[PDB]
RNA sequence: AGGAGUGGAGCCUGCGGCUUAAUUUGACUCAACACGGGAAACCUCACCCGGCCCGGACACGGACAGGAUUGACAGAUUGAUA
RNA sequence: CAGCCACCCGAGAUUGAGCAAUAACAGGUCUGUGAUGCCCUUAGAUGUCCGGGGCUGCACGGCGCUACACUGACUGGCUCAGCGUGUGCCUACCCUACGCCGGCAGGCGCGGGUAACCCGUUGAACCCCAUUCGUGAUGGGGAUCGGGGAUUGCAAUUAUUC
């Protein structure tokens, strides 16, 4: 059961493989540039990342 | 050899254009030939997200931009001379690239 | 899952002659690339930080996913005289000045 | 292998997140104000801005040599490559970071609200 | 009567020659399961082949065996065993034709059905 | 939503049930007249087993399980 | 004043009706409902269902020196590695 | 006067967004959170194992769709008008040109790309519109399942098949 009935296909692709890198956290993450967060953590640091609201 | 280039980058213009004024100032000061500062198209980056943490809501989202300005800086010169330029303390803000082609 | 006494002693070696662990641990994965040679599941170990901080003998921080430990007088002296492993191996939080 | 551009531009600016989050939740006794990050070939500077240096650098500059390593051992820089400095930011009410550390310490040791956003 | 050809293509001819040039000329769909090799992740299906045709020869239904796999096709020697989903809740029972090489439509057993639909009167508007 | 509504399912139903003992000792080959082990049984020139584990028979399955591959000569 | 529109003459989902749950967890609207960046075949809020688990590995009431921690598996072990 | 409506040396005579006050809501979020007050106790615990499956038991008076027609046609017409992504640092999983299997989904191979450097001069309409419109059920569907053969991912059964 530890080592002997899982890992015999491949499944480390899924959603469960991405958390947001502050909080662990696997919902509405941000893939795009490749900074890893949730939509609120991203908010809450944006103007320190370099993000700043202009448009 | 003297195919020589350097890559400014920073998303402060102000920063990059003191930094290649300095960069061209001091190839220009001692007796040497520049080429000027190609200036490559600005990057912007863009993302879009729900200001709100929940569902609730008009749905109004948040367009956070990111300008990255890039240049690029041709040298003709012996190598001493560039590492002594690009070693002057550069402003913060800045990332330089100096490539020896 | 397996619980051995050794590997636990390894890592308790290396947590006094480092200060803190250097081994990302995934549980539901028995081996990491930093986790192998140190092959003691996560759970092991934070279980067994919540037993030493419910005693108390350790400092830390915490930041964006991951730990920060500090090694003190009282942990140095408390592995010192447990495992009695003796003083021979000088710790690494106090190098240089 | 290297990275393009702006994918640099973003690790770097979630490292400086990491950083000061970091140094908000670790030096949040001293009184934190800010930080200061300057770079020259594989050598990046560090600065901590806050009000009290004589606490914050430690003894014998224990914590200061101390951050280092938790810097070196997370960030993944090579070793020895990591160099962070103190020094005081020059005044400290105009930083709404401190005076906001100010009234958090103050609140934190049981002074009453309004006279703490008085004195502040 | 008529018997069972190919969509089209001669099947009693097909049998008249070898059978290694099958593979080179193997129908569309119902191989990718086993497709990694004609190894391991196998044998269940064959076990259960040989149990239902020791069970239940072709034409007939067979004798209490659920298998939900698709039952990667060769001959129409499929029927004489079932592919059925086990739940408790699923049971179905039909017995199909033999013609099924590598097409639409061999499969009759069904897991879902609609479920009960009231009453669409009583007012539509306030 | 609900909750997972597994707990009244499965009736006249017992779980499979594995005897309880105390040591290990018919397991092994001991039909010596003293439980010993001789000498003719060959070792497998193989690294990835064990020296301890030594060849055994049982009426069923086999003395094996966590590769689940049966050790007999068949 | 018009144009494009609408459970009508296709496609994607949010109520017109619900007891093997099948969907509405935010609604006094227009400030619920293609919204929780929520396209769930990843383990989705598991959902409904013959699902091998322990995920007590917080130090001190009983605590053995085997909590009992696999199976592609021939109708007697009636699902593709429960 | 503040201003408003039209124009006689004359490129420019309301671009669109961002920010957005005091005081409020028992508005939403404790299912974003190492941001946190007030809690539960004992067996297939919400975390592994669920072949099958959750709104899909549904009839264009909730976004994105049909012009009964020279304003419209399939390159005899394009030296084109035109946002922004893209690979291995954790981590295998990126964008793809070009040949062959080819008259094609999909497969194989060396190649380029950390990017104004490669995809790429991005196939963002075909304006004379070289099958070619008289009283327009019939180019304004073709009220869609048969066919070279059908997937880098266990599961495609109301679903990336093309």
């Amino acid at each position: 059961g530890h080592q002997q009935l899982y890992w015999s296909h491949p499944r480390k692709f899924g959603q469960g493989s991405r958390s947001c890198r502050v909080c662990s956290n696997r919902h509405g993450l941000i893939r795009k540039y490749g900074l890893n967060m949730c939509r609120q953590c991203f908010r809450q640091y944006a103007k320190d990342i370099g993000f700043i609201k202009l448009d | 050899i003297h195919r020589i280039r350097i890559t400014l980058t920073s998303r402060n213009v102000k920063s990059l254009e003191k930094v290649c004024a300095d960069l061209i100032r001091g190839a220009k000061e001692k007796n040497l030939k520049v080429k000027g500062p190609v200036r490559m198209p600005t990057k912007t980056l863009r993302i879009t997200t729900r200001k709100t943490p929940c569902g609730e809501g008009s749905k109004t989202w948040d367009r956070f931009q990111m300008r990255i300005h890039k240049r690029l800086i041709d040298l003709h010169s012996p190598s001493e001379i560039v590492k002594q330029i690009t070693s002057i303390s550069i402003e913060p803000g800045v990332e330089v690239e100096v490539t020896i082609a | 899952m397996l619980m051995p006494k050794k590997n636990r002693i390894a890592i308790y070696e290396l947590l006094f002659k480092e200060g803190v662990m250097v081994a990302k641990k995934d549980v539901h994965m028995p081996k990491h690339p930093e986790l192998a040679d140190k092959n003691v599941p996560n759970l092991h170990v934070m279980k067994a930080m919540q037993s030493l901080k419910s005693r108390g003998y350790v400092k830390e921080q915490f930041a964006w996913r991951h730990f920060y430990w500090y090694l003190t007088n009282e942990g140095i002296q408390y592995l010192r005289d447990y495992l009695h492993l003796p003083p021979e191996i000088v710790p690494a939080t106090l190098r240089r000045s | 292998v290297q990275i393009s551009k702006k994918r640099k531009f973003v690790a770097d600016g979630i490292f400086k997140a990491e950083l000061n989050e970091f140094l908000t939740r670790e030096l949040a006794e001293d009184g934190y104000s800010g930080v200061e990050v300057r770079v020259t070939p594989t050598r990046t500077e560090i600065i901590i801005l806050a009000t009290r240096t004589q606490n914050v650098l430690g003894e014998k500059g224990r914590r200061i040599r101390e951050l280092t390593a938790v810097v070196q051992k997370r960030f993944g820089f090579p070793e020895g490559s990591v160099e962070l400095y103190a020094e005081k930011v020059a005044t400290r009410g105009l930083c709404a970071i401190a005076q906001a550390e100010s009234l958090r310490y103050k609140l934190l040791g049981g002074l009453a609200v309004r006279r703490a956003c008085y004195g502040v | 009567f008529r018997k069972f050809t190919y969509r089209g293509v001669d099947l009693d001819q097909l049998l008249d020659m070898s059978y290694e040039q099958l593979m080179q000329l193997y129908s569309a769909r119902q191989r990718r399961r086993l497709n990694r090799g004609l190894r391991r992740k196998q044998h269940s299906l064959l076990k259960r082949l040989r149990k239902a045709k020791k069970e239940a020869p072709p034409m007939e239904k067979p004798e209490v065996v659920k298998t939900h796999l698709r039952d990667m096709i060769i001959l129409p020697e499929m029927v004489g065993s079932m592919v059925g989903v086990y739940n408790g809740k699923t049971f179905n029972q039909v017995e199909i034709k033999p013609e099924m090489i590598g097409h639409y439509l061999g499969e009759f057993s069904i897991t879902y059905k609609p479920v009960k639909h009231g009453r669409p009167g009583i007012g539509a508007t306030h | 939503k609900k909750r997972k509504k597994k707990s009244y399912t499965t009736p006249k139903k017992n779980k499979h049930k594995r005897k309880k003992v105390k040591l290990a000792v018919l397991k092994y080959y001991k039909v010596d007249e003293n439980g010993k082990i001789s000498r003719l049984r060959r070792e497998c020139p193989s690294d990835e087993c064990g020296a301890g584990v030594f060849m055994a028979s049982h009426f069923d399955r086999h003395y094996c399980g966590k590769c689940c591959l049966t050790y007999c000569f068949n």
